[PDB]
């Protein structure tokens, strides 16, 4: 019996198979197992609140109409030309927190299709979906976001279709590297959400929750240390003699303006949000410190019209600005560790 | 009888159903009750004047040719692939710029059928709808971005839309928006467009979006305030220190101009003034007038220096007062009025 | 008789209709009365030189193979899906860059047939047309963006287009452009392109897009005026304070250059000069001449001190006058002469 | 005859035509006389090294199977929808990055058949071709962007391309480019690529694009020159204005650096130097030398004032002269070498 | 006889061939000697960590079902459209992000066959592959960007890829890169990935990409050197010009911060230090140290002129030496060791 006869008598319009009818029609529901594989992860764009993942979506169920009889022993499993996946029954499945999802067809539809003796099926299909995870940026450069991926079903209720994760090792990912964030292979929390859309009924859903712990490297290097240098330069401004009146105001002025420009840059690199970000806290604090240096020079000038008062002002400033700045830095790090 | 034979007899090739013909041909029109379930709202770019959504567009109606008696199950769900073989009402979003389905593991749809023939056709979508904006009151804007459902092929004599009686529009528990604050009050009315071809039906829903001022405040209102306060502190300095006050006013004007340019550029090129531009321009004028005050001081000085000190004191006492009354005017008439 | 069998006899396999053949084959050409209904107009980018539309295109032709008598109802509306079975006239927009249909819940189309055979085929479209611009007077430009409806396969011997007499081009009630002010007078003409293959017919429409000056004004012209007035106020100060005036003029020059660079980078690259560039260059020269004036003052000073004072006075009293006469000339010759 | 039957007997199911077979199989090769008609040329972006064109490609050949006598019309035109059933020679643009057809109201194709079997297959297209550019002399660069037509499936023993004798490459009446001046001298060469498999034919046309210097000039060569003139006027000031001259030279260096940064950021990263980079760096060195001359003056200030003023005069007389001779040398060697 | 009937008997409908079955079913695996010919390499965006290639892929295998004797010529070429009827090994690029074919006038493919059943499958592809980069030594980063071939539907028990012995990977004679220097050394490795479902074969070729120092030098290494040299010459200026040297240091710090911010902006957000950032930071610290030096001078001044001058000259003679030995360390550890 050639293999064409096998595939035909198994699944095709030439045999008594109907794909438009799920298995166990008007009977027991379907228990769909699932298991993901993260091949690529990144391209996170906080401005659009999305992250791109290229994965292999594996889903195995049982379809009694597919039953390799004992008449032949070629294998307990069986692999088939991917072009048959469109013939037999496929379960409705969509990622709900999705914005753009495209297959990956190159030289063939990137699709697997295994079959077993008792009827178990297994289909894997490459995907590159651009999900969406609403970010919490109350503490941006040290945030711990939880970007999720909640599978669902659209044309089948919870009374006919049913998703469940793989018992052991549902998600997999090897040698994963992100520039900014760092995934935790252990914090891979997954659970049910069982969406209930009004007007239709109860629909199933199973969610993965990747815990992304951003690191403070690039930000510490690009926004923190420069502002720290600016503020210590504002401090330095004090050691000058007040008799100048033109060699001490420019330091504070340009410090203020550079901090404002840094704020503009950071706001243009990130999304517009109502709440405040710890980075903006630090930056406005440094800005107020520069402004304080400037008003200190001002108070000196007013006291200049006198020498003892000016010396007292300048010394108290040189001794107060660094101590207060250091206390602020201490509390800031101890709060936003 | 058999499910496959049942389908083939009801709507398949051997059934006798013609999808190209609306129910009740040459008869009363078809009443389509449409309702949506928003799932992801955002990407409101004022540059393009659009907002991208993602909805489970649902369309119910009643066609008598889909009544059965073999299956007592009232609500019968079917395979989306069978949808292409029945009738579907023409439908589009007039205010759309770019639309698309979402086909992943299947072409996302739903086909539910009742015993009386009542159909339900739930489909997924993603629409970059367009809503022209009024930015006269820009940071406090209350915009009404629409969603105009509408037919293209069938006239209002053969196809009539109408919102669902109760729960026509839903939102997902847990939704949130970065820049705006969606409301629960969503107007629902008829637009009933009328072209030269005929009278086409239409369904429009309007969301009242109220922008929140956190970002714009912390990014533009506070820094420019600091700039004008710099131009203020330039007063108390003595008069003989020309470069100090001069360079200070200069840099204040320059940073004000930079900030205003950035603000105006982040949004589309519009003629009518924007409150943010009012603020930028008036702060620029405040610092420019402070520099002009210093210049008048230097001109009057060279006991004219006593008059110069008097001018400096009068300015240090009046600038904050005028700036405060203007701040009042601005906030009171851009928050309490609008 | 029956609608299914009726359509099958009309254009189905039972009919005998061949969509691969124009009507009146080996005979007179087809007269297509094309008219469009715009719905959205915008995305005018001078960078790419395009503008995006969204039109309910319509094409009425008279083919005698679709004359029926079973149903006395004159006008008959069919299912878009039945479109592929009937003939269609080829058509394209020669000045397009990206064109797509709008498939949402169906292929957005219309098919309305009369008793004589007069067909009506309305399709939805979105076109990224192209219209090269003349920026010799950029903010006050009066542009002419076009739309060349033209055939590709059939020549002027087998397919002739022609606008409609009354109401060929409409606009949705409530349209408005952000930067421009569209007009109602829309010129209609015959392009009628002639390639080497043959005489392909072509229809043209010309839109007058008048750019309003509000934004460009408040974002580029007023800041520059303030910079030059800064260079002006640099005069009243005495000569003993060099750093003040020199830094003032320096920063004015630099901010003027930065403003001009930003404005130009917000626009495409072009050989000829744009009015905004004229204004930038003139304000730049004004502040530069203020700096040169201070320099000549410093030189003359080191009794030529009264000479330098007279120079300062003459400058402070003349520079604004020259600037005002230049402003008059510029605005009057760019708002009246052009 | 029923022209539908004519087509079905010529190439349809009843004819005996196999589109899967090139004409004159197992015989001499095919001669495809290709010619194009451009309609839009632009989007020349050196950052991506590409230029987007819109062409009315054409492919005339001689297949001995489409010779007929029923209809006497020598030049016959048909419906594109039937174009899929006839042989279409493989063809691709090797130097393309992204291509696409243009389907609007139908597939923009053309089919024209003669009596002896000769064919014409004109199709619209849009090609984001790639042409590497040499920016050694960037504002005066004379680039050569190409278009390598070529076959993929068939070799040169079974498919041979070649331009047309007369009117091989046309352009639209009234074309114009923003930054360039397209030429009428279009070289035609035989690329005739040779991979491992076999000898694949290939046709290439070379366009010469002479960049115009207007925008780059008015945006980089004028402001930088004004900056250098600022650094010059920093000379005639007396020594007492130390802060004046230092801040002047400093601001000039800053704006020169920003000018260079922007001018290079708008263009791709490249190792070899560019004339614009030469100008940026040399004006930077000029302002640097001006500041250093002032510093030498202030240092020698510590009798001394006499030599200081002598050095100041010598610099004020020399530096403009050196800058002038360099400007000469530069414009000559970058407008004579081209 | 007829090629039509010949193909119909070989692989067409009447042949009996079944593309759904791999050759040697229930037997040993298939060996696929794959080779590629790159055509366009570029678009190496460090921000997205990708690189675009356009490759004439090739896949040769031996399936005995295509053994024939009617045609004596060994090598045979067929119509690409004949491809959907025969078997093709499932093949994807595991490190792909955005991939597509190229269809212009046809599907760009090639189907060639031999007399012994051997086959050749050449297809065009454009691949936005993904290669993570190491930027510890950014300008001198010798990277290794990969191209991971692999099977999806079949395992290593039924499908085994393997490179070609001689001339597996080629490149176009006439290639070049703007930023990088592609090497002739191309290592070939067997990735042979293993999942939970099954053992899958996989091939990988590793391109070496050495980033050259030209642009980064001229844009970020020379400007900073000039800035620090300005901060240095600020030493010899007199000790009484406080505004001079303080404004000098401030401007230097600002331009250094902007330079470093831009450098980072052109690159992705990364924690590990990048040599370019080391240089930015060290030059920033040098200018800050010059400012601190002048501050120490002015603090000691308030007979102290002698100590201040000693400090000034010691700095003017030391700082260059330290900066030079540091430059030596930097370049010798980033051009020799790394
Ligand atoms: C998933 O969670 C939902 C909600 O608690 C529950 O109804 C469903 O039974 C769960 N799935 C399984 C397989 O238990
Ligand atoms: C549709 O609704 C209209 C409302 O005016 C009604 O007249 C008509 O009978 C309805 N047709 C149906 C329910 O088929
Ligand atoms: C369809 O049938 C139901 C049966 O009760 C009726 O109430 C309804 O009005 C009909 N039409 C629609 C559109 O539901
Ligand atoms: C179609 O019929 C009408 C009937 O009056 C006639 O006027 C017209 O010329 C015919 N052709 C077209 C293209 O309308
Ligand atoms: C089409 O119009 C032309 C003139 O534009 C006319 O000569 C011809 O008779 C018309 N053919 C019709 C209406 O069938
Ligand atoms: C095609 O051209 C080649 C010359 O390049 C030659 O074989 C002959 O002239 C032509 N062959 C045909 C038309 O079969
Ligand atoms: C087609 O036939 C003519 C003779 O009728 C011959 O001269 C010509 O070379 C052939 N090929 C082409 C492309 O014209
Ligand atoms: C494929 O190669 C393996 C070893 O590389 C060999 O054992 C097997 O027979 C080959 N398959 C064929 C020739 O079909
Ligand atoms: C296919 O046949 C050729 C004929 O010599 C043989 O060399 C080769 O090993 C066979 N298998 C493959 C995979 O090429």
């Amino acid at each position: 019996v050639p293999a064409n006869s096998t595939s035909n008598i198994l699944n095709r319009l030439l045999v008594s198979y109907d794909p438009r009818i799920r298995p166990n029609f008007k009977g027991i529901p379907v228990d769909v197992v699932v298991n993901i594989f993260i091949n690529s992860f990144g391209s996170i764009q906080e401005t659009t609140m999305d992250y791109r993942v290229n994965i292999f979506l594996r889903q195995k169920w049982n379809d009694p109409r597919l039953k390799l009889p004992s008449d032949f022993r070629g294998s307990d499993a069986l692999t088939v030309d991917p072009t048959m996946y469109k013939c037999l029954w496929k379960p409705d499945l969509f990622f709900a927190n999705e914005k753009s999802a495209n297959f990956h067809d190159v030289t063939q539809e990137n699709i697997l299709l295994f079959i077993f003796r008792d009827g178990d099926v297994l289909v894997s299909m490459r995907l590159s979906i651009t999900l969406s995870c609403p970010l919490d940026l109350t503490l941006f450069p040290m945030d711990t976001q939880r970007c999720k991926m909640q599978l669902e079903s659209f044309g089948y209720t919870t009374d006919d279709l049913r998703f469940i994760w793989q018992s052991g090792d549902p998600v997999q990912l090897e040698k994963i590297a992100l520039p900014q964030f760092d995934i935790k292979k252990e914090d891979i929390e997954y659970g049910n959400c069982t969406k209930y859309y009004k007007g239709t009924g109860y629909y199933t859903c199973v969610e993965v929750i990747f815990t992304l712990r951003r690191q403070v490297g690039f930000y510490m290097m690009g926004v923190y240390a420069p502002t720290l240098l600016i503020v210590v330069l504002s401090w330095l401004s004090f050691w000058i003699n007040p008799d100048a009146s033109a060699a001490r105001v420019p330091l504070g002025i340009f410090s203020v303006l550079s901090l404002a420009s840094e704020c503009t840059t950071l706001a243009a690199e990130l999304p517009k949000v109502s709440y405040v970000k710890a980075l903006d806290v630090w930056l406005i604090a440094c800005l107020l410190f520069g402004f304080a240096s400037l008003v200190e020079y001002a108070v000196v000038q007013v006291m200049l019209n006198i020498p003892t008062a000016a010396k007292r002002i300048d010394l108290y400033a040189r001794a107060l600005f660094p101590f207060c700045f250091l206390f602020f830095n201490v509390i800031y790090w101890s709060i936003y560790l | 009888l058999s499910p496959s034979d049942f389908l083939d007899k009801l709507m398949g090739r051997t059934s006798g159903y013609d999808a190209r013909i609306r129910p009740n041909f040459k008869g009363p029109p078809v009443n389509v009750t449409c309702n949506i379930f928003i799932n992801s709202f955002g990407s409101v770019t004022e540059t393009t004047m659009d907002y991208r959504v993602n909805i489970f567009l649902r369309q119910q109606w009643n066609d008598s040719r889909l009544a059965y008696s073999e299956y007592p199950d009232d609500s019968l769900d079917l395979d989306p692939s069978m949808l292409d073989s029945i009738w579907k009402p023409d439908l589009f979003f007039a205010n759309e710029k770019g639309a698309n389905f979402h086909d992943v593991t299947t072409d996302n749809k739903l086909l539910r059928i009742s015993k009386n023939g009542k159909v339900l056709y739930s489909i997924r979508l993603t629409l970059t709808l367009s809503c022209p904006m009024d930015l006269k009151n820009f940071p406090m804007d209350v915009q009404t971005c629409t969603m105009q459902l509408e037919s293209f092929g069938y006239t209002m004599n053969d196809l009539i839309f109408e919102w669902l009686s109760d729960g026509p529009v839903q939102v997902a528990e847990g939704l949130t928006l970065p820049q705006f604050i969606l409301k629960e009050e969503k107007e629902l009315g008829y637009c009933t467009k009328h072209y030269n071809t005929g009278k086409f039906t239409c369904i429009e829903v309007k969301f009242h979006l109220e922008r929140q001022m956190g970002y714009y405040l912390i990014q533009m209102y506070i820094p420019s305030l600091l700039i004008v306060i710099l131009s203020w502190v330039s007063f108390w300095i003595n008069m003989d220190a020309a470069p100090a006050r001069v360079a200070l006013g200069i840099t204040t004007v320059l940073t004000m101009t930079t900030q205003s340019s950035g603000s105006r550029a982040s949004l589309p090129k519009v003629s009518y003034v924007k409150a943010i531009d009012i603020w930028m321009a008036v702060c620029l004028l405040f610092v420019f007038a402070a520099l002009l005050e210093y210049a008048a001081v230097n001109f009057v000085s060279r006991k004219f220096v006593d008059r110069a000190k008097r001018i400096d004191t009068i300015s240090r006492a009046a600038f904050p007062l005028a700036f405060l009354i203007f701040n009042i005017f601005y906030w009171i008439t851009y928050k309490i009025i609008r």
